[PDB]
RNA sequence: CGCCUCCUAAAAGGUAACGGAGGCGCCCAAAGGUCCCCUCAGGCGGGACGGAAAUCCGCCGGAGAGCGCAAGGGUAGAAGG
RNA sequence: GGCGACACACGUGCUACAAUGCCCACUACAAAGCGAUGCCACCCGGCAACGGGGAGCUAAUCGCAAAAAGGUGGGCCCAGUUCGGAUUGGGGUCUGCAACCCGACCCCAUGAAGCCGGAAUCGCUAGUAAUCGCGGAUCAGCCAUGCCGCGGUGAAUACG
RNA sequence: GCGGGGUGGAGCAGCCUGGUAGCUCGUCGGGCUCAUAACCCGAAGGUCGUCGGUUCAAAUCCGGCCCCCGCAACCA
């Protein structure tokens, strides 16, 4: 994945919105367009609506889903099976 | 075994190096 | 079921015989032979009980093997499947996980073809 | 009668500890081992193998006792089973052989179990007895890899003079039965 | 017991892989076993064998706290 | 169309109709004689492969099982194993 | 975000099913090209992908660069295997604002199908077929097993 | 009333002798052809009209019921 020599990647503009909610008293829904952004220990507890190209998926964030990206939890493809 | 990366021949095929084909 | 829960093939060289254990490849086999000071070229049918009890004790204590290793692989997937991540979806529909094409091939993840 | 490790342990450490933990007013009210009945439900020797004497010979090594045959009480289509067919073995270990078996089972066999995370606590009769199952017979020390042709497990029944599960749970753990919960 | 149909039980010595010797009775006087109660991880208290890991995930990153705040 | 079982049959026996319902025309060399042991179906719980049901353990269970085949009578204080 | 979907169906391919083989070590012989936020000698940290230094060269000077098959030796001993390298777990490297969808590479573990392929069907007549490595264009990187080139070793057979 | 049947989509075996569902056609996949038919190579699909019963087990033996075929329904 991303080289350990560099930093843990969050789009900062989103990381900003997270911290502001922790201080001022959390929490509300977060419209984001950062699927490329990493889930982070501060994001835990909120619910972030992640856009998949079409809609924003209401994603609750927990402890076990820290190291992943926001995009893994917002499916991009519609599929109900074949035939 | 031109496909097995854990061999001499395998890294030749990939054109890469490593423990199994060092430089 | 000598070491480590598997009874390694006799009449074969001790280095390869270890590869028949879950959790051990050729790599961890080259290791345990120096770290226990045993000749890699000798057969297991020619191992001293001293050489045996040492190789056994080391390998069961240095690495996670058989049922436990299978347990964590299962535990690792169980969570990925449960959190609802993409890696989990692919484990729940049995489809290829590592971003391969699914238009053709993919026969190892799915199973033999179901024609139509 | 032979003095054996697990037997002597019963009277010296296990016997008293129980009178403490439960407070019995009579010496016989205390839990005793009644009998250990080992059963190989087999049935793989129905039509195919009229020859299962290997398993009898195997059980004869394990328990120092020749098992008896169990036969089909009634005919059954689905199991390809006609009334009176020989489908299993059962040896009843009592007294010193009962101890000797449990002693080797507790100290040697149960450990040699693949991925042994402790006997199941919930396998208790309710009436104060215990039953457990093994999937291989290689678990026992007397059985080398050479003398085994094909795998076969068994059922083990341990009967207690105890009235309740709790009393039964105690007696066995004290004797050295490892439970997971 | 019935004579001639039963295996003879005699004093026995089951030798474990930790060197432990068990005084018992068996159909064979000498036996070598790879494990016993005195060295099996489930038995010996709670020997973490090889996996003293502590999960380790998911908070086990901390790689690092250098991101901006 | 002869034979066996139940009902009709009116609490002895018997009792008809092209009245209501089923069986027999075999079988077993043990499925016979005797002596000695043994006791079921089913229910709940427990037990590797083992399942509603294979074999094992426990508790309850007067007989509802079994007795070669129809039915009835009988029957574990055996006629059952 | 999609173009990378996936109950399936076809074409073109890659790597195989092994002993005329596979692996480890040591040792040879090409050609064509490319290369100034470009190729990077050598040096040191890491098993390694790489990372830090750092010499040279607008290149018949310097570098990519080792050619590989071959050769000397040792191992494997006919087994789904030291054949085969798919699939999956985990730890990492690199580019790039960013590798969830959706990159390549490295290391540990996992070690699938596959025992030479039904009906059918393609190519090649000599330095050819077969087999082995190497370079370039595009291009941050790369899903190239594609394409366009280049040499090594090097056949069988054509009655008609 | 008497005899005979109901089983892949179609038409027939299997039933009598209980365990073991078969043949032709059609159907789907792939070949050959420009394409098509034919032809070749593969594969799928019947819990046996039902409801009951005998048995260890029923397409198979037995009974009820539905449906279809054939014969009979005379002296009046
Ligand atoms: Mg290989
Ligand atoms: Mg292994
Ligand atoms: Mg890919
Ligand atoms: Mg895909
Ligand atoms: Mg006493
Ligand atoms: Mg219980
Ligand atoms: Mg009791
Ligand atoms: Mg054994
Ligand atoms: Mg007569
Ligand atoms: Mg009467
Ligand atoms: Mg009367
Ligand atoms: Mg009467
Ligand atoms: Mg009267
Ligand atoms: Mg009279
Ligand atoms: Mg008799
Ligand atoms: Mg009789
Ligand atoms: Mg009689
Ligand atoms: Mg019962
Ligand atoms: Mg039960
Ligand atoms: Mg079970
Ligand atoms: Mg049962
Ligand atoms: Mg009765
Ligand atoms: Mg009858
Ligand atoms: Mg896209
Ligand atoms: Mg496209
Ligand atoms: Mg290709
Ligand atoms: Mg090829
Ligand atoms: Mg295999
Ligand atoms: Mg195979
Ligand atoms: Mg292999
Ligand atoms: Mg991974
Ligand atoms: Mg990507
Ligand atoms: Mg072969
Ligand atoms: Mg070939
Ligand atoms: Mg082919
Ligand atoms: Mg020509
Ligand atoms: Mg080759
Ligand atoms: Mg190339
Ligand atoms: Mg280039
Ligand atoms: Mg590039
Ligand atoms: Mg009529
Ligand atoms: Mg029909
Ligand atoms: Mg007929
Ligand atoms: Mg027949
Ligand atoms: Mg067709
Ligand atoms: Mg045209
Ligand atoms: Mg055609
Ligand atoms: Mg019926
Ligand atoms: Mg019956
Ligand atoms: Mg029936
Ligand atoms: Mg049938
Ligand atoms: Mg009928
Ligand atoms: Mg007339
Ligand atoms: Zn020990």
């Amino acid at each position: 994945p991303r080289s350990l020599k560099k930093g843990v990647f969050v789009d900062d503009h989103l990381l900003e919105k997270v911290l502001e909610l922790n201080a001022k008293g959390e929490k509300r829904l977060i419209k984001t367009w950062s699927r490329r952004s990493t889930i982070v220990p501060e994001m835990v507890g909120h619910t972030i609506a992640v856009y998949n190209g079409k809609q924003h998926v209401p994603v609750y964030i927990t402890e076990n889903m820290v190291g992943h990206k926001l995009g893994e939890f917002a499916p991009t493809r519609t599929y109900r099976g074949h035939g | 075994g031109k496909g097995d990366r854990r061999t001499r021949r395998g890294k030749i095929w990939r054109g890469t190096y490593g423990k199994y084909r060092p430089r | 079921a000598r070491i480590a829960g598997v009874e390694i093939p006799r009449n074969k060289r001790v280095d390869v015989a270890l590869t028949y254990i879950y959790g051990i490849g050729k790599a961890r086999a080259k290791e345990a032979l120096e770290k226990t000071g045993i000749n890699p070229a000798t057969r297991v049918k020619d191992l001293t009980e001293a050489e045996v009890v040492r190789l056994r004790e080391y390998v069961e204590n240095t690495w996670k093997l058989e049922g436990e290793l299978r347990a964590e692989v299962a535990a690792n997937i169980k969570r990925l499947m449960d959190i609802g991540c993409y890696r989990g979806l692919r484990h729940r529909r049995g489809l290829p996980v590592r971003g391969q094409r699914t238009r053709t091939n993919a026969r190892t993840r799915k199973g033999p073809r179901k024609t139509v | 009668p032979l003095d054996v490790a697990l037997k002597r342990k019963y009277y010296e450490e296990v016997r008293p500890e129980l009178i403490r933990r439960f407070g019995y007013q009579n010496v016989w009210e205390v839990p005793r081992l009644e009998k250990v009945v080992i059963n190989q439900g087999l049935g793989e020797a129905k039509e195919d193998a009229r020859i299962l004497e290997k398993a009898a010979q195997e059980l004869a090594l394990i328990t120092g006792q020749k098992p008896a045959v169990t036969r089909a009480k009634k005919s059954i289509s689905n199991f390809k089973l006609r009334k009176g067919m020989p489908i299993g073995l059962r040896v009843t270990l009592r007294r010193d052989r009962m101890w000797i078996f449990l002693e080797k089972l507790l100290n040697v066999a149960l450990p040699r179990i693949r991925d042994f995370r402790g006997l199941n606590p919930n396998s208790f009769d309710g009436r104060g007895n215990y039953n457990l199952g093994l999937r291989e017979q290689l678990i026992f020390p007397e059985i080398t890899y050479d003398m085994v042709d094909a795998l076969r497990g068994m059922d083990i029944a341990v009967v207690t003079t105890a009235e309740t599960d709790e009393e039964a749970r105690a007696l066995l753990e004290l004797l050295g039965f490892p439970f997971r919960k | 017991m019935k004579e001639g149909i039963h295996p003879k039980l005699v004093p026995a010595r089951i030798i474990c892989g930790c060197g432990n010797v068990i005084e018992t009775y068996s159909t064979k006087p000498e036996i070598y076993v790879e494990v016993c109660s005195k060295c099996h991880p489930f038995y010996t208290g709670q020997q973490r064998f090889v996996d003293t890991e502590g999960r380790v995930e998911r908070f086990q990153r901390r790689y690092g706290d250098s991101y901006r705040k």
